[PDB]
């Protein structure tokens, strides 16, 4: 996962 | 002599497409089509949707929508090389953003042609740090819009949430960007070297630079040479989205690149491993997300990821290799998969  | 795909768009130039309503309806078919024309060789393509197509009836109700984390863009540097620092400001409405964007302090300067505006951009980008309403979670699309709906494109990137439940904001969900004059997006490829789609809902143009995937490594080598401290600290420092490099700097070092200006109502597609950068002309609103096709899979497998931050986007390739490359799963898992990517090939 993560965030842009 | 050369292959069929190598013959299409041999100058890796940014291509522009004008699909009829019929051609436009099937998003993934149209992506496959523009790749069959070699569009992907540029890293970036423009798709102008049919005149009688609209994602929203009107943008008159959006003034009261919130931008929870606007950022002030402090740019440092000179002579075509810059590092952009993001200062997060307090939450504001679109109305509070538009007033500031059109105010005399922050508005677009007068100019005759793009090249003048572009020269003023590269001359003044370190002065008067602008505010970008960037990375806002949401869509401007109407619920019933089934054609190129950034909120539901139905590509194979969907297998991420399908397999795992994992939502990655802006990657498998949409982001909105409220721009003003001189707001920039630094040189980068997408997370996991995915595709992106960008639709400019309304406002002043967004200008883009692209480097062909075929030449991506050349750009990185230059970047690494100009920022050797950053290259030591991170395996993929361009993913920090802090690095600005003017087109004249790229010409000087013989990196091929192209330019396009996107208008309101136009789509930009970026392709796997296509480096892109750019700036907004004035007040505008863009919507984007990432997507995938089967051709992405190998790029995802080989993507070099940021090694120094814990919040970076990281997709498990397992499900893609399993499903779409079953011959190669056991080889890949044992680290013996030596597939070389041909950047010109489609599908
Ligand atoms: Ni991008
Ligand atoms: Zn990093």
């Amino acid at each position: 996962g993560g965030v842009k | 002599m050369a292959s069929e795909s190598e013959t299409l768009n041999p100058s890796a130039r940014i291509m522009t497409f004008y699909p009829t309503m019929e051609e436009f309806r099937n998003f993934s078919r149209y992506i496959a089509y523009i790749e069959s024309q070699g569009a992907h060789r540029a890293g970036l393509a423009k798709v102008v949707p049919p005149k009688e197509w609209k994602p929203r009836a009107s943008y008159d109700d959006i003034d009261d929508l919130v931008i929870p984390a606007p950022i002030q863009q402090l740019v440092t540097g000179q002579s075509g090389l810059f590092t952009q620092y993001n200062i997060q400001k307090k939450a504001m409405t679109v109305r509070e953003f538009r007033k500031i964007a059109n105010s005399d302090k922050y508005c677009t300067p007068r100019y005759s042609e793009f090249e003048e505006l572009e020269r003023k951009y590269w001359k003044n980008l370190t002065f008067n740090p602008p505010i970008y309403g960037a990375d806002v979670n949401g869509t401007l699309y109407e619920k019933h819009v089934d054609e190129w709906n950034i909120g539901r494109l139905r590509t194979i990137l969907d297998l991420v949430e399908k397999e795992s439940g994992i939502t990655i904001e802006g990657v498998n969900t949409p982001y909105l960007y409220f721009g003003m004059w001189k707001t920039s997006f630094a040189w980068h490829t997408e997370d996991m070297d995915l595709y992106s789609i960008n639709y400019l809902h309304f406002g002043e143009p967004k200008s883009w630079y692209s480097v062909p995937p075929e030449h991506g490594k050349r750009l990185e080598r230059l970047a690494k040479g100009f920022f050797p401290g950053s290259a030591q600290s991170c395996e993929a420092f361009l993913r920090h989205k802090m690095t600005l490099i003017s087109p004249l700097m790229l010409k000087k070092y013989g990196i091929p690149f192209d330019k396009v200006t996107q208008e309101a109502g136009e789509f930009m597609i970026t392709f796997p491993y296509g480096y892109h950068a750019g700036f907004n002309h004035g007040f505008n609103c863009a919507e984007s997300t990432n997507f995938a096709t089967r051709r992405w899979i190998e790029y995802g497998k080989q993507a070099v990821l940021c090694s120094c931050r814990k919040d970076m986007v990281k997709i498990s390739m397992d499900v893609f290799v399993r499903k779409f490359q079953p011959e190669r799963y056991k080889l890949w898992k044992a680290g013996k998969d030596n597939t070389v990517i041909d950047h010109t090939l489609p599908t």
